[PDB]
RNA sequence: CGCGGGGUGGAGCAGCCUGGUAGCUCGUCGGGCUCAUAACCCGAAGAUCGUCGGUUCAAAUCCGGCCCCCGCAACCA
């Protein structure tokens, strides 16, 4: 006999390269055929974080290896008495693309250990894929298991096939053992070999909330400007999404960074401060801010300064050294063991003196000059205004040539 | 009937000015829209630019200006009082 | 009255408040180095701002009607 209920928390996203299986992973398991069925919802838009309460049982009479699901009981091994149910959990889920890849680390937020699922269709380059790597591997999540999808009928070698250059890959590096399962979620056939692959989850323990984050701001429109009459002012609420955890209703008190305002040969990006009155959640809004997609923050702007993608790279942080310019930058690198372009595997030079590179802090880009060679510690000056907060951090740097861009490796600052 | 130029500058200092157009929308400005009878609506819209094409539309013809003139003084004795510069170039 | 970047020499542009000089980072023939040059020495080169009417002392810059692209844009084989 169970029927104990014991911590039900920390739920599990799934996220990649486009198409790797994620939406159908999300719904994997959730109603039979009438009525609640296929996938996804009817907007397709990042949106509905989670998928609250998923039916996770098994069995007694049915062997443990091969049996786990959402549907009540088996009508595979037989009806006899009443199943055992597992727990009481979400499902999320982010979006990614070119455009979209940003939104992994938000829809991070109710995700914690998501399950990661790999390819089987495509292959392993693919630039959110690496970037998938490179980019998220840092967030804290080794509760990655690794799961092949997009596989239908082949010559059979495609299993142990996507299975090589993933041996390859990790565990001789960060990130310790990561599941690799083989599925296919198109055809509904073989699920159950997910599950039985997923059932773990990574090693260190965390805490609930209270403690000093930062969220970063997202999509919205740029509501209708004064064409019609000066009227239609609520002030342009405009919203974003967060990362890692929170505390209350409060948002917004200072927006860091804000406007040039010009002034003669340097030029500071001077902020603007202000306290939260809306918050939208949604068609209608919430006291906090929630991640996904279009949210909107009170913000009291006529419709000039809004900037709608005028100056793109929306950038949030907290505090600051204060000085509308301030200038010292100590940085500790790493890069990596080869250089990573464009599709080119040849190597690209070394630190050489007063070279200049991308040092791009948040979803600011800024001019860098990489300058002081340290040996394996760089200085690195910069133009625009902006505000680091602590020493922990991951420097996005990349490369000139002529009007294009590289990203050669990372480094952090210290402060 | 007639549509008028009506094309102006203005700037507003303090921070707080953002919302204190909507305290002064809540004080100052009324019955400026009855000043005259049978009009449509009052706008003020951007050029694209810090300058703003405002607007009042009416049957008779040359009050426009005259109606229009007014709703720039506004701004002047605004600036008078708020310290609002309406000024253009 | 919910559509957003744009197109100011063949890659990115704060051009449309400052009504009529025009490139920061591209590519090329002619000289190139009594040491190899993706680091550059000589920016030679050629001006329809994509259709348009109007306004016009002229149009790179406006209201509108025509638009071919990317659209929900950062750790981009
Ligand atoms: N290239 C490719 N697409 C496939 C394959 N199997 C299914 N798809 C497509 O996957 C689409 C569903 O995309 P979606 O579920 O939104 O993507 P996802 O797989 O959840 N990942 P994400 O949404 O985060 O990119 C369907 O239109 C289906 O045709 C396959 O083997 N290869
Ligand atoms: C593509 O060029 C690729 N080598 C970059 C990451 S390594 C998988």
């Amino acid at each position: 006999m169970a029927w104990p209920k014991v911590q039900p928390e920390v739920n599990i996203g799934v996220v990649g390269h486009v198409d790797h299986g994620k939406t159908t992973l999300v719904q994997a398991i959730t109603g039979i055929w009438t009525s609640k069925h296929s996938e996804e919802l009817k907007r397709g838009m990042t949106i509905k974080l989670g998928y609250a309460e998923t039916n996770i049982g098994v069995c007694e009479s049915c062997k443990k290896p091969e049996a786990y699901v959402t549907e009540p009981s088996c009508k595979s091994c037989g009806s006899d008495d009443e199943p055992k149910f597992l727990r009481r959990i979400s499902f999320i889920d982010a979006p990614g693309h070119e455009v979209l890849m940003a939104t992994m680390l938000s829809g991070a937020a109710l995700m914690d250990g998501a399950i990661l699922v790999v390819a089987a269709n495509e292959p392993f380059p693919q630039p959110q894929t690496r970037e998938h790597f490179v980019a998220l591997g840092i967030i804290g999540v080794k509760n990655l298991i690794i799961v092949q999808n997009k596989v239908d009928v082949v010559s059979k070698e495609e299993a142990l096939s996507q299975y090589r250059q993933i041996k390859q890959f990790t565990k001789g590096t960060w990130a310790e053992n990561v599941p690799i399962i083989p599925v296919s979620a198109l055809h509904k056939i073989n699920i159950d070999s997910l599950i039985e692959g997923i059932e773990e989850y990574i090693k260190t323990p965390y805490r609930d909330l209270s403690q000093k984050p930062v969220m970063l701001v997202i999509r919205s429109f740029d509501v209708n400007k004064p064409g019609t009459q000066f009227n239609e002012l609520k002030g342009g609420v405009i919203g974003g999404s967060i990362i890692q955890g929170l505390f209350k209703v409060d948002q917004e008190i200072k927006v860091l960074p804000g406007l040039r305002v010009e002034k003669q040969g340097k030029v500071s990006y001077e902020p603007i401060f202000t306290k939260i009155s809306s918050i939208r959640f949604g068609d209608e809004e919430f006291k906090e801010a929630k991640p996904g997609g279009l949210v909107a923050i009170g913000t009291y702007l006529d419709p000039s300064l809004t900037k709608a993608d005028n100056l793109l790279g929306s950038i949030i942080t907290l505090a600051d050294a204060e000085v509308p310019v301030l200038w010292n930058i100590r940085i500790k690198y790493n890069l990596l063991e080869r250089v990573v372009g464009a599709k080119e595997m040849l190597k690209v030079d070394p630190i050489r003196a007063k070279e200049t590179l991308m040092l791009s802090v948040g979803s600011s880009t800024t001019l860098g000059i990489v300058t002081s060679v340290k040996k394996d510690e760089i200085e690195v000056e910069l133009r625009r205004p902006v505000a680091v907060w602590s020493n922990n951090i991951r420097t996005v740097i990349s490369r000139q040539i002529a009007g294009r861009w590289r990203m050669i490796g990372w480094g952090l600052v210290e402060i | 009937k007639v549509k008028m130029s009506g094309l102006i500058t203005v700037r507003t200092n303090e921070p707080l000015g953002v919302e204190k157009i909507k305290e002064v929308i809540s004080k100052a400005l009324e019955n400026i829209e009855q000043d005259y009878e049978s009009l449509l609506n009052i706008k003020i819209y951007t050029i694209g630019a810090p300058r703003y094409r405002v607007d009042v539309v009416g049957t008779n013809p040359k009050e426009a200006s005259e109606a229009l003139n007014q709703i720039i003084s506004n701004l002047i004795k605004i600036g008078k009082e708020e310290n609002v510069d309406i000024s253009v170039v």
